[PDB]
């Protein structure tokens, strides 16, 4: 994780995803002044391991696409650092039904 | 459709792709090379577009099939065009092909390793792996060959790879597994692909320079010539090629060139034109995009139209003719051609012919294809194109819409003798509308009979159809003929080619028969149900019960209804199971009732019900058998059961209240226990005097033991009498009872009228004197309430010269007038709720029940006290458009008034009553608001047929899957439960009416019979993990959100609802547990809990049901409702189409909801509102004196004259030191720029052209129709679709994608920054003013310097936070102190941590919210804004709807709207070409060789598919027993 | 009181099997002529609605 203050070298910038399997993420400190998660409209989102996505796919008999979609450059997606491929488990308050879990696939 | 004729074949999938000239001239059935049409004498001529071979015409035989006009299907053939063509609709993409190309190593100008990268990434996305293309740009090593073909083999080894792995396992079929995400994915690269084509110059490859194509509207290219850079460059460059061995340009050339380039770079263009693997392995070649050959459709869709006697040609054939005379042309050309040549030298005259010969041929071609892109002649006649899209288009026009066979229309007509849940059929109808009923053993009688009677005489029948198939028509028959049909109706069939096959009747029209009524427009699914027919003789209109007025939207007031007569059992089964009226007693909009009785019904009841009603045993026993007849099936217990008389001695009489228990004894099943329901009235206990408890409806065994019934019992009325029966005994009784109380009151109203006089409009002498005491009050208030806005002590004289003065002030401005209209208006209207008060009902001479206008008024029959108050009291205060009477310039609201009079009247304040009448000023006040309401119905731009459209076209595929998820056409997730619960809410109402279900618990018991389920459902594993999950939930109750754990989620998460009990929403688990706490009442606390548990189970929403059009309808259908105006931020249809329709970035009125602490009080919020609120130099200053003295130099003496330092130190929160700042920083520099550029201005244009013309300053009849000649044209068009966007809609469309030393030194370093100011002086001990002087040049001459500061005043900001102009402190919403700001930054507001808590921060702003918080955050704001539109409105639409509707909004990650836009990223080729740009979207879909899987409700229609919602989400296997 | 010119019922119509159009081969426009009751868009996503997939086939 890298927290720059004001800007990044386009030249600088090239260099982030230049050394894989490991992975750099940049942050803007003032972007960080208050947490997104913390907000109330913002629900509990939880990474599934490699298990609990192949389980979900199975009991509603799903492909990856086949699933509701959350951005690989959302705010929450990151937050937790999701990448391509990786399910977000959702739990929402639903008023209607309460605590209700959903889920969606980081493209 | 035949069932006698079932089909063994069907069509699975459709293949687009183009026809090759190769393939088309095999299929050929004649070549057609003649302009002309028909021979001498009539014939057609041989060869042309009429010809024999094309198909039968002209009472000849096909000369390929040898049928006649009839059986003929007609046959296809094709002209033979001298030259190849470019195709019209491939054109853009064989031009972006050729500017993408190198001409001399003849691949594109781009890099092969980046060419090769697009046809990886491409060949990935075939198969379903996203992921892995974006992991081919990680495989990485000007740079030599050996180098880049390693990149190319290390590259190519991951793709094999990643799809051979995804293959093993069930990632990817050999076929590709496609997504609308995939589809994304690949319309992106295809895109980003065709970018980096068109943007290299300089060949990659080769570093020669290609010259430049360019392009005109019609199908020709050109190329321009290079320049001398790039001319030197090939020289350069042109040695290397040894070493290895605006002009223009002709169809072949632009062939030729692509020919080669598609064979050199065949690998990417594999991928580019395929959007799954190309298993046909089919070579992509450029002829494709050319036409050498034109097809000519069969003579059988080229028929020359018939008006009447005048018999029109074709306009196909037409254009046809025209590309065969020009074919001819270049034939002889070509011909002239060949012949010579020695002598050359001028060869630009054979390539001007050759140019003149392709641009005329191609111009034809275009002609014939898309006339939009054909040359103007001196309207053209329509190309194919145009033919697919007329109007709506041919998919919108005749495949998603259509004409139908039996079906009829007429003007309906009420009808209270006809069951709720029937119609009453003219014969005229009944004698033509027929049904083809298959002749058996079981109905060999009544067909014989139908037979005998004819297509004349009901119930009959108009024609047979034997087992033969062929038909035998009964119409031209007498009685002897028909009898003797009738007796070999059930002969066997000697034929063992049709043994299996039986007779059929073409019978009449039945009382036993099924029918669709529709009333247009059909906003939602209950204006088109499921009707009983009933043949009603001597009728000439289509009779219908007043219960179903609702639904229909219909009132009769000369309305029309389509009626449609389902011609098989299977669509006869929906009409009466699914699509039946008695099915749709509650929409699923809020899930409340639509069905009830109206009007006189409602008047009935409440005399019927009425204590002083009583009756014999002869009127009793007659009001019971009036309304029940056991013959119609209205019974249960096949007898008329009858209670024992109220009143024994000394004569037997009947209650009213009796009745009413009387017709649900009869009605409701013997083997349940009666209704109990304690519920209220619309009339209040005082109207019936001395303690009565009239108003408590009480239902104890099914007996009416208490209270009358409204329009809150049997109306369409929520948790009603109707309604709890509905609940408790289901839907067939609910409809019985209505039915069965629909005859009773209007036999009622036979026997006992009901009428309205002028005895119901009159107050008694005691009434009335009340009624002029306190309107003597009234003229006082005029002249009170103009001293109290004018503010004046004492209370000055209303002839006072100085009040006069200060309500001409008041006159001349919009704000000052409003604040005395709101006063004085407010003032009044106290006087009139005093007068209503006293007057009604206290003051009235006849009273409740007698008082029949004050009785329709209570009951919700007719009316309301409001209008009852307008006839007996006063029409009050006249207000139009939120304000008083409008006054002259004079200050006069009527020529009879006198200027600036301080009276009530004179404002619009009517003391007169309709029974008394208005007097002259008072009517004509009254005629000014009365028309008011009539101007704003016709200036109403909104309409909510656009809306809806764009929502079902959208939705339509979208339903409950047999796994509770919300799945889309296609099986991609769009929920994973249906509002998280899957609860239908046409079942959600008495589902927390605990009481009422504990009141029922053995009739509810005996309802949701268990008996026959215990075997099949869970009892354990869902109640104890229900448990586990209240365990963690009550830990974490103090917790916030984002700490609650996570390790136990939701018991519907982990248990099926339809099978394991207790596998209930939270909300719902709370609810119940919270009502056996706080209620201890033979029903344990443990055995009603089961009870509740099993009623949810058995109010799930059915797998199949059509969740998406439901929502749309559940959304557009109310919308309807808003179109009204505002009586600040946007709301009704133009806020709804911000979201659903357009899903707009840049909102109209963006606001942020602050939540303010409690530590912050409210002095502090609002100098923290100050703080914030953009200020700007005008609002501080007072006054600007400019003195222009012009010596020597113009001088220029400004002085800023500011309101006192703290009195806008208190308005605006701003100090002396930062006016300071602004003034010489900001507001110097911009009145400097300000006056330079007037300076300009002034010596540009010297003045005005004299004699040069400058721009002018600024359907009919139908503008010229009233309402009644307007709805009388709609009233009989039946619509093509939802009524049409031009409007408002059609322009936001219109958007494509002496001085101290410490002020000297402050002046001196001002004049250095400022080049014309010479002095500059500030109040910095008061802060009072500003002065500066500003020096000009003697040239400058006049200049207006006082309008040049005014304008730059109110330009100037002193603070203001970006994107943020006013924050304000509302009255706090349902508790929550809230500080509501006119602009969006997130950002900002998280620096006022002390004042705002910002993990409670709302915005209206969607996209905003999106961008900062993420798309669960939006996707919570769309739901909460959705829900905003509606509630304003007090319209109540289930959030089930709404969260259908955002997650679908939703489904990319990102925010999409309902439009062309958002639909992009959609499987269905065929949804699309259905919705707008068929002939684009076709394109489209060839040139990525899609195959449309036939999977959305558009594509199975097309091609003639069931739809897959519904009855179509399974399959029916017969089980057979032998072997 | 007053009779308004008006008569309602003048677009009343019934139609078994008719003439069809030779293109689309769908009952042609025209009350006098014989002719088809539209089932438009609308009435269309109604039968969707309802799930009544036979109704609309
Ligand atoms: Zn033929
Ligand atoms: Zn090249």
């Amino acid at each position: 994780i890298f927290v720059y203050q004001n800007n990044i070298t386009p030249s600088a910038m090239k260099l982030v995803p230049s050394i894989p399997p490991a992975t750099i993420e940049t942050f803007n400190e003032a972007a960080l002044v208050v947490n997104i998660t913390h907000h109330e409209l913002v629900p509990k989102h939880i990474r599934l391991s490699s298990d609990e996505k192949r389980e979900l796919l199975k009991r509603y008999r799903l492909k990856e696409s086949q699933l509701p979609r959350i951005q690989r450059a959302d705010p929450v997606a990151l937050y937790l650092g999701l990448k391509r491929g990786e399910v977000v488990k959702i739990i929402r308050k639903s008023e209607t039904s309460g605590r209700y879990a959903s889920y969606r696939i980081c493209m | 459709m035949d069932i006698s004729k079932p089909v063994g074949s069907e069509i699975t999938s459709v293949d687009f792709g183009i026809l090759t000239a190769k393939e088309i001239r095999n299929l050929s059935a004649k070549q057609i090379t003649n302009p002309t049409v028909l021979d001498n004498l009539g014939h057609p001529v041989s060869g042309g577009l009429y010809d024999l071979a094309l198909g039968a015409f002209l009472r000849n035989l096909c000369s390929t099939c040898g049928l006649d006009e009839k059986f003929c299907p007609g046959h296809q053939g094709h002209i033979e065009l001298p030259v190849p063509c470019y195709n019209p609709l491939f054109f853009n993409q064989l031009y972006i092909y050729l500017r993408a190309s190198c001409l001399f190593c003849h691949h594109f100008r781009l890099k092969s390793v980046e060419v090769h990268r697009y046809a990886c990434k491409l060949r990935l996305l075939q198969y379903g792996l996203i992921d892995e293309s974006y992991k081919l740009d990680e495989i990485t090593l000007d740079i030599s060959s050996t180098l880049l073909n390693e990149l190319k083999s290390k590259r190519s080894e991951y793709v094999d790879m990643a799809i051979a792995k995804a293959l093993s396992d069930g990632r990817t079929t050999e076929r590709g597994s496609f997504t609308a995400t995939v589809n994304d994915e690949r319309k992106k690269l295809v895109h980003e692909f065709h970018k980096k084509l068109l943007s290299r110059g300089k060949c990659d490859n080769c570093g020669m320079f290609s010259p430049k194509f360019r392009k005109d509207g019609f199908t020709k290219i050109f190329e321009t010539a290079l320049n001398e850079k790039q001319i030197t460059n090939n020289r350069v460059k042109g040695f290397i090629r040894q070493d290895m061995i605006s002009t223009y340009i002709l169809s072949t050339e632009v062939k030729n060139i692509l020919d080669t380039v598609f064979r050199k770079e065949q690998c990417v263009l594999q991928y580019v034109f395929h959007s799954r693997p190309n298993l046909s392995r089919k070579l992509v070649k450029a002829d494709s995009f050319f036409m050498d050959v034109l097809v000519v459709p069969p003579t059988r869709f080229r028929l020359p139209s018939k008006l009447g006697e005048e018999v029109h040609e074709n306009s196909q054939n037409q254009l046809l003719s025209k590309v065969l005379t020009t074919s001819l042309l270049i034939r002889d050309l070509n011909d002239d051609l060949s012949k010579l040549k020695v002598s050359l030298e001028d060869r630009r005259v054979i390539f001007s012919r050759l140019m003149n010969a392709f641009v005329t041929i191609q111009n034809d071609v275009n002609a014939f294809i898309d006339s939009t892109k054909a040359q103007g002649r001196t309207v053209p006649i329509p190309g194919v194109k145009q033919a697919l899209e007329k109007k709506e288009g041919l998919f919108r026009k005749h495949m998603m819409g259509k004409r139908v066979n039996y079906a009829a229309r007429s003007v309906i007509s009420p009808d209270p003798n006809i069951e709720t849940n029937e119609i009453g059929v003219p014969p005229v109808f009944a004698v033509k509308l027929t049904y083809p009923e298959p002749v058996t053993a079981y109905n060999i009688a009544e067909l014989r009979q139908a037979v005998i009677n004819g297509p004349d005489k009901w119930p009959g029948a108009t024609q047979i159809q034997n087992e033969d198939g062929s038909l035998v028509s009964l119409i031209g028959m007498s009685v002897e003929q028909r009898k003797a049909l009738a007796n070999q109706l059930l002969t066997p069939s000697s034929n063992v080619s049709t043994h299996t096959l039986n007779k059929k009747v073409y019978r009449h029209i039945k009382n036993r028969d099924v029918v669709l009524m529709n009333r247009q427009p059909t906003l939602h699914k209950a204006s088109m149900m499921g009707h009983k027919v009933r043949v009603l003789p001597n009728e000439k209109t289509l009779r219908l019960h007043y219960a179903n007025t609702g639904a229909y939207n219909a009132d009769f007031d000369g309305d029309e209804m389509n009626m449609h007569f389902p011609q098989n059992e299977n669509a006869r089964a929906e009409a009466l199971n699914l699509a039946n009226t008695d099915s749709q007693y509650l929409t699923p909009t809020s899930g409340s009732p639509v069905r009830g009785l109206i009007q006189d019904h409602i008047s009935a009841g409440v005399w019927l019900t009425s204590k002083d009603s009583f009756f014999t045993r002869e009127q009793y026993q007659q009001y019971i058998y009036g309304c029940i007849r056991p013959e119609d099936g209205h019974t249960t217990r096949s007898k008329i059961v009858t209670l024992p008389p109220t009143i024994f001695k000394p004569y037997p009489l009947w209650t009213g209240k009796q009745i009413i228990t009387t017709v649900l004894l009869n009605v409701t099943p013997p083997d349940m226990p009666g209704i109990n329901l304690i519920s209220k009235n619309k009339i209040k206990n005082e109207y019936w005097g001395k303690g009565s408890l009239e108003n408590e409806v009480l239902f104890k065994d099914g007996a009416l033991l208490c209270g009358i019934l409204d329009k809150s019992q049997y109306g369409a009325s929520k948790y009603g009498i109707v309604h709890s029966l509905h609940e408790v005994y289901g839907p067939e009784v609910a409809a019985k009872v209505l039915s069965v109380l629909g005859r009773l009151f209007t036999n009622y109203i036979t026997a006992t009228a009901f009428t309205c006089g002028m005895d119901d409009l009159r107050l008694t002498a005691e009434g009335n004197k009340w009624r002029t005491d306190i309107l003597k009050t009234s003229v006082d208030t005029g002249r009170e309430a103009a001293a109290e806005v004018t503010n004046l002590d004492k209370d000055t004289p209303a002839d006072d010269p100085e009040l006069l003065k200060r309500l001409q002030e008041i006159l001349r401005d919009n704000n000052k007038s409003g604040i005395l209209d709101a006063v004085t208006s407010s003032k009044v209207n106290a006087i009139t709720s005093q007068v209503v008060s006293k007057c009604v009902p206290d003051g009235t001479m006849k009273k409740f029940p007698c008082n029949s206008m004050q009785a329709m008024a209570l009951s919700g029959a007719k009316g309301s006290n409001v209008n009852v108050s307008q006839i007996m009291c006063l029409l009050g205060q006249q207000a139009l458009e939120g304000r008083r009477v409008p006054v002259m310039v004079s200050g006069k609201t009527l020529p009879s008034f006198k200027p600036y009079e301080t009276d009530a009247m004179a404002g619009g304040y009517v003391k007169g009553r309709f029974y008394s009448g208005i007097k002259p000023q008072e009517y004509y006040f009254h005629c000014m608001a009365g028309r008011e309401g009539l101007i704003d119905t016709a200036v109403k731009t909104s309409r909510s047929g656009y809306l809806q459209r764009c929502l079902t076209k959208q939705l339509e595929g979208v339903h409950v899957s047999y796994d509770n998820s919300i799945r889309d056409a296609d099986g991609t997730l769009v929920q994973f439960m249906y509002g998280g619960d899957a609860i239908d809410i046409t079942k959600e109402s008495h589902m927390t009416q605990f009481e009422f279900c504990l009141d029922n618990y053995y009739a509810l018991l005996k309802k949701y019979n268990p008996s026959a389920l215990i075997e099949h459902l869970d009892v354990e594993s869902a109640l104890k993990y229900s448990k586990k999950t209240l365990k963690y939930r009550k830990k974490h109750s103090k917790e916030p959100h984002y700490k609650q754990s996570v390790k136990y989620d939701p018991v519907l998460a982990k248990y099926n609802p339809a099978k394991y009990l207790g596998s209930v929403s939270e909300n719902f688990q709370d609810k119940l547990e919270s009502f056996l706490d706080k209620n201890s009442k033979g029903v344990n606390e443990k055995k009603f809990r089961a009870l509740m548990q099993l009623k949810y189970m058995r109010s799930l929403i059915n797998p199949g049901e059509a969740v998406g059009i439901i929502a749309s309808q559940s959304v557009g259908e109310p919308s309807t409702q808003m179109t009204l105006n505002t009586f600040n931020v946007t709301l009704g249809i133009p806020r709804l189409r911000e979201i659903v329709m357009t899903a707009s970035a840049a909102i109209k009125t963006p606001q942020m909801t602050l939540p303010i602490w409690n530590d912050v009080s409210d002095e502090q919020a609002d100098t923290f509102c100050k703080s914030i609120s953009k200020v700007l130099l005008s609002e501080v200053i007072d006054k600007v004196i400019v003195t222009e003295t012009t010596g020597t130099a113009r001088s220029y003496v400004i002085h800023m004259r500011f309101f006192d330092n703290n009195e806008y130190s208190e308005e605006y929160d701003v100090s002396k030191e930062e006016l300071q700042n602004v003034i010489s920083n900001q507001f110097i520099h911009l009145l400097e720029a300000a006056i330079v550029k007037e300076i300009k201005k002034q010596k540009r244009t010297t003045g005005p052209d004299i004699g040069v013309a400058v721009p002018r300053l600024q359907n009919s009849k139908r503008l010229e129709e009233d309402n009644d000649e307007e709805q009388s044209h709609k009233k009989t068009k039946q619509a093509v679709s939802y009524d049409e966007p031009d409007e408002d809609e059609i322009e936001t469309m219109r958007e494509a994608e002496n001085m101290n030393k410490v002020q000297r030194d402050r002046q001196s370093a001002i004049i250095s920054h400022h080049r014309f100011i010479t002095k500059y002086n500030f109040d910095d001990e008061s802060g009072k003013w500003c002065e500066f002087k500003l020096e000009l040049a003697a040239d400058t001459e006049k200049l207006l310097m006082v309008n040049i500061v005014e304008e730059i005043c109110r330009k100037s900001i002193i603070r203001q936070i970006p994107h943020i102009d006013r924050c304000v402190h509302p009255e706090p919403e349902n508790g929550k102190r809230v500080l509501v700001t006119e602009g969006v930054n997130f950002q900002a507001m998280w620096d006022q941590e002390a004042f705002i808590d910002v993990d409670g921060i709302t915005s209206n702003d969607v996209a905003a919210v999106l961008k900062t918080y993420g798309v669960e955050a939006a996707r919570n704001t769309i739901v909460n804004e959705i829900n905003n539109v509606f509630s304003r409105y007090a319209i109540s639409v289930s959030f089930r709807h709404l969260d259908l509707i955002a997650d679908m909004m939703t489904r990319q990650g990102t925010y999409l709207a309902f439009n062309r836009q958002g639909m992009e990223t959609s499987t269905s080729s065929f949804m699309k070409m259905s919705y707008e740009t068929t002939c684009q979207f076709l394109t489209k879909a060839v040139l990525d060789n899609e195959r449309e899987q036939l999977d959305s409700p558009s594509a199975r229609i097309v091609v003639g598919k069931l739809n897959n919602v519904g009855t179509g989400s399974f399959d029916v296997l017969a089980k057979v027993p032998n072997a | 009181y007053q009779r308004l010119r008006h008569m309602v019922n003048d677009k009343f119509q019934v139609r078994s099997t008719g003439p069809v159009n030779s293109l689309t081969m769908q009952p042609v426009k025209g009350r006098k002529r014989h002719g088809g009751i539209r089932v438009g868009e609308m009435e269309r996503d109604a039968l969707i609605g309802h799930g009544t997939s036979f109704l609309l086939q």
